[PDB]
């Protein structure tokens, strides 16, 4: 059940990809740590809720 | 197979269910089930409103008592339902409305009671009036709502000319309309004969010279309940048993929406 | 998946099939769903009965006993230098009521021991950390008469040595019943009076009781020789049934318990006053 | 294992 | 369950009003919500299902207006009618049970049992 | 097909047959029919005795009368049958005995009578006592034989400390055991509601924490009959109708034969 | 001897099936934790102990 | 990779395309980059938004409560031998403000408990190490009236037994909401006044409040019988939301909180004085 | 001073709506309290700064540009369906970001008209009509 | 392993 992922290495030792291992010990997922591997998304639903979304080089009002 | 019967029915419409253990089968008026207006019979062009479960469910009217002197009761549709929940609201907010109905009449007693109710569903049940004055019954009197009206054993002409009652005077053996009651059986009907059945169940289609009409101006169906054979019990000369009428709109649709109609029933 | 059945879309009815009518005289509960009596929509159901499974219902450590033991100068009068408790779920009410929804049960048992202590008197110096001995004495085995006599040698009886301040002690016990299942209820006697008996006490027995010692006792003591100042300690025992199976459901206890059997004494009035036509 |  | 004599007849309306309005005081108001008209006869018993109609996904087991379930009421649709030499009065027994869609969660201690010092 | 029904049963065991024309189907407790001890569940090693037809037949107990004040009756099994023919002899000659039962409760009246009997088969029916003294009911009092015991509407504590009665005090709404009667329906049961059925028929499997036990020391099943709805008739304030209990052992087997047990019921 | 099972994931992190691992350390099964993977069953032995079980749309008494 | 977009090399412009002009009336934010208005070079971008993800923003244990409990001689007047706290993030301000950037949320919750103690008085002898019981009482469950009454038996309620001096206690709680998401804001009432009500108190309710008990309480006590000398203890509760999801953004709280709702009272002047043409 | 104390009838103005204020006048009369909202404009009537209200769905009616605003609202809630009588889902706030001005006439006035349409409306749990008390 |  071990889960293996690559670390995003910031300061590299003078010694390439480094990994870390995770194992869940409990049946209830609420007990689990946070994966912190979070996908992002477009702001458009907030920055552009327009029915006709227009392109920035064209006149906003036409 | 299994154990099924002509006498035991369950009717379910919307959030309402009726059970009966003593039915005499059930009638579908003129062999036609209720249905919506078809595109090739359509006349108003505006998109209809179909409220479905909110209106097409069972409304129970106020109970009437049947006793040895009871000459009979009558009701008109849609009028008896004008104040019934969302059906009533839809009827008064639209110029046009069509609807079919399941009528369930309820009257139980005991194996030692006696009597027979004639239950009649009449298309265009025009009733006779009070007076020397013809076609003079007022709208408010023609339309009793949930209360319904009654029959009389004889014609008492409303004499007071000067300030006329403008009411119907429905005589029982004339079916309240100038014909003989014994022939009312050509109309869709059932009999509640107390030794046989607790109830009557009649399914009514929309019947009219038009696909849709004004429900406020025009009643489509009349419900007439007359005692074909008088109520009797043991030797007690003043017996009384309840009759309860439960009615459900079916395939209801409305056209011509605008502000609400508020008729004057004073 | 372990989700409950979906709600089916159900429309109007005019038929000879009548689900709404029945006869409870038969002993049966009418198997009805909302769609048998009202018009329903389709609902994809995701709810589940995961937390109400037998294991999940009992999967909790419950307090069944508070054993008190003293550590002080062995004087010469009835003291508490050691204590004994008959193992049972009946000195407490909460778990007892839960187990008694069922007639018979079968399970493994997990025991957890919380030990607390304090200084009994205003002051005579202090006390070095105490080690506690919890010894199980099965029926038949020699019971202690003295806090440090030979029985505490525990050569064959299981003992726990608990150090004060350490994480609460924990052990597991197998299913140890003389029968194929534990009887939460026993409508019988351990003895029968016979017509040929000498005194009519030979055959007398407690109603509902089975063996005299049931499952034995836990003998508890402080292994430490006494300090000058007295230390009083309490051992709280938490019991959890695990790997559980239960048979034959019962109505829950509705009135206060009155001892180890089904006897009631008072507060025989469980239900409140409410008017017939009051919401 | 489940090495991602 | 109707525990009257076999010579006794009657029609009863049993109902369920989802929360939010005035709790029914008349059959007239009760008719408007979920209901069953029970006809007494050889089948002695009637079952009204109270359908899960809630805003929240789970209601509370304690009393709370935010998670209230509504109102159950019963009325005579016609009346009990007996012959002579027959008892004019009788008992009705009632029963409750869960449908197969019912579930519960968050285990807790009951107030229905307790213990003195 | 042909004409069969849920209400008409014939039960035949050994030289005995029961007919009923007004049953409400029949219950098999926990869905399990009686059966003999299987080799892989067997514990006593000695060859069992299976008396078959001589013991597994219908024994009818003494009739009890149901009247307006009757709070209820109870019986224990095998105890109610301890003196019943060869079943009783087999029970007292062996240390061990297991047996299942068909219980048939009988109570007819008339279409004008009224009332409902709750008939309950309870596994391990431990009853509450007389006293401040816990678990103190005497063996002879715990075991009424064929007579059975009764219920009370309330708890009268046997006060006489000095020479105690050592009897049960079974209060009806507490099912004689500290619980509420309305929940007794989780136990295998039927209702004799007089407008519906003459009788109840419950088939009981052997239920125990063991495959076989001492029948003299331990009762397996309790039979509780309580009036859920009181007996009523016409207007006669002191009506009385008989209740008759007929019980049959099924799949009876006995181990550990020796000289006869003679319990002291004084 | 490691045993691997899927968790029934309730609140999903913004990061699919997650697992947990179990190993028994003791010879006596009484020492084991609770699997909590419990199968259910029909209520019928309680809700319907009838010799002739009948179907809900038919008359209970016939 | 999770790095942000690279800057594109952009040169001079003389065109009919005008990115720099727009109309905010539409409800839209102008999607511009430096290269739309000034000449830019190519930049290979390595920066990322890893630490500002929803999980990373809340991934920290925040102090939500300080529960105080005493262990002393049970005298006979209002004491602190046990304490109760309604579970909430609203007795504190810091995490409350963070959660309130969003209208709705859904998450699992991690609770960590730091327990500290001290001697209340100059001196009467000392105290042996204390064990604390933290019991969760969900709505409906019997609440304690006394520090050692039957409710502490905890047969079904979850309890933590914490030993003083041990690493701080820690548990996890599932998403336990009655809805599909937690409402940080509820524009409504739990009851509606009806025209047919008797008193007009029947239908009265607090604005914005939903259930009366929300999520229940934590009952805390010292399991130890009292020493002669009094020991006062504080349990600090740190809350962390994990496996987090949030919906519908909101403006942050700009003025001091005034109770559990959105009510403001004073310090309604959040902004400093700065001259229009002053840097 | 009383928190979460606004009465249902005051919280719900119907078609009339309510107004904003430039400042916080605390309803002082303790003894027979008004139980009304006191929505201060720069605090968006709710303890936050108005300039950030733009993270909410919005449009601006700037009179040199446009006659009107059109916003399409989805049902938003922690549930798929709820009590409409007990709970409001959406609030519509209209505040003058820049004050009305005309020629030199110091007391100008122009009408604002709000037209709203329900969309994809569905209802469950039918029974007798709710009649709330708005007195 | 015994992965179920
Ligand atoms: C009297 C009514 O209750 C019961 O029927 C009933 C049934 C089962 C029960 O399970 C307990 C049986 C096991 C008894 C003991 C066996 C061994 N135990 C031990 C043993 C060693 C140690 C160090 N600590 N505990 C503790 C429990 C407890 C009670
Ligand atoms: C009132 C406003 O705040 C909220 O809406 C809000 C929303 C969600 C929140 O999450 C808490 C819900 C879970 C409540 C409790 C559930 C169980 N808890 C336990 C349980 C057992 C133990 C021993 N320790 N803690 C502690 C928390 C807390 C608050
Ligand atoms: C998948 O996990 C298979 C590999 C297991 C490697 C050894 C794991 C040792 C840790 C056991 C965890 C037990 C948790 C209850
Ligand atoms: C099956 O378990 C084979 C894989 C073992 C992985 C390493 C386990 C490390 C833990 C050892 C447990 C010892 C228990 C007495």
């Amino acid at each position: 059940g071990a889960q293996v992922s690559s670390q995003k290495v910031g300061a590299h030792e003078n010694s390439s990809t480094i990994n870390y291992t995770t194992i869940n010990y409990y049946k209830d997922s609420a007990s689990n740590a946070a994966s912190k591997q979070d996908y992002s998304q477009d702001p458009s639903k907030f920055t552009e809720p327009l029915k006709d979304v227009l392109i920035k080089t064209a006149p906003a009002l036409n | 197979a299994c154990g099924y019967s002509d006498r035991v029915l369950q009717l379910t419409l919307g959030n309402s269910t009726i059970t009966t253990q003593e039915a005499a089968n059930s009638v579908v008026a003129y062999g036609r089930w209720p249905e919506f207006i078809r595109d090739d019979e359509a006349n108003p062009v505006d998109q209809p409103t179909e409220p479905d479960v909110a209106t097409c469910r069972f409304y129970t009217l106020d109970t009437v008592m049947w006793g040895k002197e009871s000459k009979g009761w009558w009701w008109k549709l849609p009028d008896a339902l004008r104040d019934m929940g969302l059906f009533g609201q839809n009827m008064y907010y639209h110029y046009l409305g069509r609807s079919g109905y399941t009528v369930h009449v309820q009257c139980n007693a005991s194996k030692f009671h006696q009597g027979a109710l004639g239950v009649f569903a009449i298309p265009e049940y025009c009733l006779a009036g009070d007076s020397d004055k013809q076609r003079y019954t007022s709208y408010a009197n023609a339309n009793p709502g949930e209360r319904g009206g009654k029959f009389y054993s004889q014609f008492n002409k409303d004499n007071a000319v000067t300030s006329p009652k403008r009411e119907f005077c429905p005589v029982d053996y004339l079916l309240g309309c100038g014909v003989l009651l014994g022939n009312a059986f050509v109309y869709p009907h059932q009999i509640i004969n107390l030794r046989t059945n607790n109830s009557a169940t009649i399914v009514l289609p929309y019947v009219n010279a038009l696909a849709i009409d004004s429900m406020v101006k025009h009643n489509n169906w009349g419900i007439a309940i007359l005692p074909l054979s008088p109520l009797d019990f043991a030797q007690d000369s003043s017996v009384e048993i309840p009759i309860t009428v439960t009615i459900a709109p079916m395939c209801s649709e409305f056209n011509g929406l605008r502000n609400v109609t508020a008729p004057k029933f004073q | 998946q372990d989700s409950l059945p979906d709600t089916k879309a159900s429309g109007p009815a005019h038929s000879k099939e009548v689900p709404a009518l029945t006869a409870v005289e038969t002993g049966a509960t009418n198997p009805l769903a909302p769609s048998d009596t009202v018009q329903t929509r389709h609902v994809v159901q995701r709810r589940s009965r995961s937390e109400s499974t037998i294991e999940s219902f009992f999967a909790r450590g419950a307090c069944v006993a508070i054993i008190e033991v003293d550590n002080e100068q062995p004087t010469t009068r009835a003291q508490k230098l050691f204590a004994m408790w008959r193992i049972t779920y009946k000195d407490t009410v909460q778990l007892r009521r839960k187990l008694e929804f069922f007639t018979y049960s079968r399970f493994d048992m997990e025991f957890t021991f919380v030990v607390t202590a304090n200084f009994t008197n205003a002051n005579n110096g202090h006390a070095l950390n105490q080690v506690y001995q919890i010894m199980y004495i099965p029926p038949g085995a020699p019971t202690p008469k003295s806090w440090d006599d030979y029985t505490w040698q525990t050569s064959s009886n299981p003992s726990i040595f608990y150090t004060y301040g350490a994480a609460p002690a924990r052990i597991s016990v197998p299913y140890v019943g003389l029968a194929n299942a534990y009887s939460h209820f026993y409508d019988g006697f351990a003895k029968v009076p016979l017509k040929t008996d000498a005194n009519d006490q030979i055959g007398d027995s407690l109603y509902s009781a089975m063996t005299v010692d049931d499952f034995g006792v836990l003998a508890v003591r402080v292994v430490n020789d006494h300090n000058p100042t007295k230390v009083t300690s309490k051992v709280r025992i938490y019991m959890k049934p695990k790997h559980v199976r239960v048979w034959c459901p019962r109505p829950p206890r509705a009135v206060p318990y009155y001892g180890p059997g089904v006897d009631y004494r008072n507060n025989l009035d469980p239900l409140s006053e409410k008017g017939l036509t009051t919401y | 294992i489940s090495e991602v | 369950l109707f525990c009257g004599s076999m010579m006794a007849t009657g029609k009863i309306l049993v109902a369920y009003a989802p929360p939010g309005a005035q709790p029914p005081t008349s059959r007239k108001e009760a008719m408007l919500g979920t209901h069953v008209i029970w006809d007494l006869g050889l089948q002695s018993s009637c079952t009204m299902v109270v359908p899960w109609i809630s805003n929240v996904t789970y209601r509370q087991t304690t009393q709370d207006s935010f998670t209230e379930g509504g109102y159950i009421s019963m009325f005579y649709q016609t009346r009990i009618v007996v012959p002579l030499s027959t008892p004019k009065s009788m008992s009705m027994l009632g029963f409750v049970s869960a449908c197969n869609d019912f579930s519960v969660r968050l285990l807790r201690d009951t107030t229905h049992i307790s213990q003195s010092a």
